[PDB]
RNA sequence: GCGGUCGCCUCCUAAAAGGUAACGGAGGCGCCCAAAGGUUCCCUCAGAAUGGUUGGAAAUCAUUCGAAGAGUGUAAAGGCA
RNA sequence: UGGGCUACACACGUGCUACAAUGGGAAGUACAACGAGUCGCUAGACCGCGAGGUCAUGCAAAUCUCUUAAAGCUUCUCUCAGUUCGGAUUGCAGGCUGCAACUCGCCUGCAUGAAGCCGGAAUCGCUAGUAAUCGCGGAUCAGCACGCCGCGGUGAAUACGUUC
C-alpha cells in the first residue's frame, strides 16, 4: 500500500485545524471535504463531519478508529434493498 | 497430533503440515527446514523425536483456534468501529473493490433467482 | 457395586509434562507406560501437557500478549 | 482419594474457621455428582442415545441409567417412557476422583477455557455445571464421536447456603469466573 | 305423521333411609388385560421456584416447597396416599 | 471541492481461470517474431524471500536496453484425493505511481483455500500453417487489461454429399 518512506498522509488544512483545537476542553465538530486524510492518535477524542459527496456526516473518533482514511468512515452511496 | 490435527500419515511431511490451518506450503518448507527433517519422508515414518521437534517448531508458530479467534478480532474489529469494511462484512459483500452488478457469488452466496 | 456392568476401571497416575505435577487418581483408560509412586507402588500413568498447574488461569499469569493497539501500531510504524 | 485427602486436611479446617461452626459436623461437603446427559436426538436414531451412553460409561467409569420421558411430548415428537436422557451418580471415592479429574484436566482443555460460571447455583448451596462438549474428558478418544454432545454436571453438597459451597468448591479447586 | 327412543352402567332431578315419573338435564357400555390377576417385598404423587449443553413454555438432571391439587385400562359417582 | 459513472435480490452477452496425470510441483536445458525507448528503454552490481529499492552503464538506437519468450525436450517428486487440483473470498504486512489508492488502482509475501468432478433445452468458430493450443510486442497510458491491434512457436480431424 502506501510507501513506508512517504510517512503518513493527511490535508495540511484539515491537520492545522486539529492541532489549533487540541488544547480545547471540549472538541467540536471539524468540516471536511477531505476524504483522503488518515486518522491519527491526536485526532482521537473528535467528531469530524466528513463529506460524503451531498454533506457531512459527523463521525467520532476513537484510539480504533485511528490508522484509516476519514472518507472510509462516512458511507458514499445508500443502498436499502430490493 | 501435531496441535490437535491428525495430518495425514502416508502423504510426504510438507503436505501433511500444510494441512494444519494456519500454515501454508512456505511455512511447511521452513520448519522442516529448520528441523532439518527431509521433505520426502512421509509423517508415518517421522521418528516421534522429530514430531517433538517439529511440535516445538510450531508451539513458537501461532495457529489454529489461535490465528482465526485473530482474524476474527479484526473482522470484529472493522464491524464494531463501523467501517465501511465492516459493513461490507455485515452484509456479506466483496469488500476490497469488486463489482457486484454481475459475480459477488463467493461473498453473496448461492444465487436467489428472484 | 454390580459385577460385569461396568467399563473397566483402574488406579493411575498424572504427572503434569510441563511441570511434572503428580497426583494419582481412577481412569478407565489406560496407559502403557507404568511408573511407580511413594508406598513403592506401581500404576499405569498418564502424561498430560495440561493440567491445572499447567494452565495460565490457574497459575495467575497469562503467556499471551493481549495484542497491540492500533495507536500503538501506528506510531512504531512511522515512527511517532 | 487425593481430592479426599485435601478436603480433610485443607479445607475442614478452613471453613470451620471462616464460619465459626461450633461443631465439625457443621462442616459442608460434597454428598454426591450427578451427570446428566440430556439426549432428545434418541427420538431421531437410538444410536445416538447408545453412543451416548457408552461415551458417558467411558468418562464415569459405571454404566449409566438411561433414564424415560415421564411425559409424552408431542412437540418434541417424544412418547412417555421413551429412554431420552442418561445420568450416572458417583459417590465417595469415584466422585472424589472424577471431580478431581474434571478440575485438572477436563476443564483446562475446554476451548478458550476462561474459568467456569460463578452464578450456576440452585440458591440452597448445590452447584451444576453445563458442559458445552465432551472431547474435554481423555477417555473420549476424539474420533470415536460421530455426534459432539455436552452435559450437565450437578455437584450436590450439604452446604445452606451458595457461598459456603461456592468457597468449598474454590477451595477443593474450581476456576469461577 | 316426520324426527327421537327401546337392553345395561354412572350422576342430577330424588324433597339428608330405600324407592320414585316426564319425548326432564348430562355422559357412558356391547370391552380390555397373560398382566393391567395372586402373593411377598419395596416406593410415593401433580405442579411450582432455583440452577443447569444441545434444549426452546415445555424433553433429561439436582435441591427445596408441595396432603393430594396426581394416578387409579375404560363414562360418571363413590373410594383409595 | 467532493461524490457517481465501480451500486446489486436478479436476467443476458462477451471473455479469463478451472474442474486435473496428454496433469501439478522441483531442477536442468533449447529455439522466435512483431514492435517501443529521453527523460524514456534501461546492462551490470549492492540490498530485499518477492513486489521492487540503491548505485550505475550503454542507447535517440540492425550499434545499448526492453528481451536468455512459453509451450518444448530431459531428470526428481506427487499417485486419482475436491487432492501437492482449484485459486475465489478474507486478515495481516509491503511495494510502487501520484497532492492524494476510503469511496476507488495494480502488483508482491505470509495467512485462507470458495464454488467447480466437463456442463439441460439450445447455442458459437473453423476446410491448413487453418482450428486447437503457447507465449511475445504495442496504443491508449503518472498509475491501471482476462479487452483490442499485431507478432511468432507447436499443430490436427474432416469434407461422403446438397435431402433438410
Ligand atoms: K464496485
Ligand atoms: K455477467
Ligand atoms: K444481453
Ligand atoms: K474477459
Ligand atoms: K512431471
Ligand atoms: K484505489
Ligand atoms: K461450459
Ligand atoms: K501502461
Ligand atoms: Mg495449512
Ligand atoms: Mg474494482
Ligand atoms: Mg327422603
Ligand atoms: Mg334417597
Ligand atoms: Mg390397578
Ligand atoms: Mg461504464
Ligand atoms: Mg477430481
Ligand atoms: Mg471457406
Ligand atoms: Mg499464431
Amino acid at each position: 500500500g502506501r510507501s513506508l518512506k512517504k510517512g503518513p498522509f493527511v490535508d495540511d488544512h484539515l491537520m492545522k485545524k486539529v492541532e489549533a483545537q487540541q488544547g480545547a476542553e471540549k472538541k467540536k465538530v471539524i468540516k471536511t471535504w477531505s476524504r483522503r486524510s488518515t486518522i491519527f492518535p491526536s485526532f482521537v477524542g473528535f467528531t469530524i463531519a466528513v463529506y460524503d459527496g451531498r454533506k457531512h456526516v459527523p463521525v467520532y473518533i476513537q484510539e480504533d478508529m485511528v490508522g484509516h482514511k476519514l472518507g472510509e468512515f462516512a458511507p458514499t452511496r445508500t443502498y436499502r434493498g430490493h | 497430533r501435531i496441535a490437535g490435527v491428525d495430518i495425514p500419515r502416508d502423504k510426504r511431511v510438507v503436505v501433511s503440515l500444510t494441512y494444519i490451518y494456519g500454515i501454508g506450503n512456505t511455512t511447511a518448507k521452513k520448519v522442516l527446514a529448520n528441523v532439518g527433517v527431509s521433505e520426502d519422508v512421509r509423517v508415518r515414518d517421522l521418528t516421534n523425536e522429530q514430531t517433538d521437534a517439529i511440535r516445538a517448531e510450531i508451539d513458537k508458530l501461532k495457529v489454529e483456534g489461535d490465528l482465526r479467534r485473530e482474524v476474527n478480532l479484526n473482522i470484529k474489529r472493522l464491524m464494531e468501529i463501523g467501517s465501511y469494511r465492516g459493513i461490507r462484512h455485515r452484509r456479506g459483500l466483496p469488500t476490497r473493490g469488486q463489482n457486484t452488478k454481475n459475480n459477488a457469488r463467493t461473498r453473496k452466496g448461492p444465487t436467489k433467482t428472484v | 457395586m454390580k459385577q460385569d456392568i461396568h467399563p473397566n476401571y483402574q488406579p493411575v497416575v498424572f504427572m503434569d509434562s510441563t511441570t511434572g505435577f503428580k497426583f494419582l487418581s481412577g481412569s478407565t483408560k489406560g496407559s502403557s507406560e507404568t511408573v511407580e509412586w511413594e508406598d513403592g507402588n506401581t500404576y499405569p500413568l498418564l502424561r498430560v501437557e495440561v493440567t491445572s498447574d499447567s494452565h495460565p488461569f490457574y497459575t495467575g499469569r497469562q503467556k499471551f500478549t493481549q495484542a497491540d493497539g492500533r495507536v500503538d501500531r501506528f506510531n512504531k510504524k512511522y515512527g511517532l | 482419594n487425593r481430592l479426599k485427602e485435601k478436603y480433610i486436611k485443607e479445607v475442614t479446617p478452613s471453613l470451620v474457621e471462616k464460619f465459626n461452626y461450633s461443631s465439625v459436623m457443621q462442616t459442608p461437603k460434597v454428598d454426591k455428582i450427578v451427570i446428566n446427559m440430556g439426549v432428545g436426538d434418541a427420538v431421531s436414531n437410538a444410536k445416538n442415545l447408545d453412543k451416548a451412553v457408552e461415551e458417558l460409561a467411558l468418562i464415569t467409569g459405571q454404566k449409566p441409567l438411561i433414564t424415560k420421558a415421564k411425559k409424552s411430548i408431542a412437540g418434541f415428537r417424544l412418547r412417555e417412557g421413551m429412554p431420552i436422557g442418561a445420568k450416572v451418580t458417583l459417590r465417595g471415592e469415584r466422585m472424589y476422583e472424577f471431580l478431581d479429574k474434571l478440575v485438572t484436566v477436563s476443564l483446562p482443555r475446554v476451548r478458550d477455557f476462561h474459568g467456569v460460571s460463578k452464578k450456576a447455583f440452585d440458591g440452597r448451596g448445590n452447584y451444576t455445571l453445563g458442559i458445552k462438549e465432551q472431547l474435554i474428558f481423555p477417555e473420549v478418544d476424539y474420533d470415536l464421536v460421530d455426534k459432539v454432545r455436552g452435559m450437565d454436571i450437578v455437584i450436590v453438597t450439604t452446604a445452606n447456603t451458595d457461598e459456603e459451597s461456592r468457597e468449598l468448591l474454590a477451595q477443593l479447586g474450581m476456576p469461577f469466573q
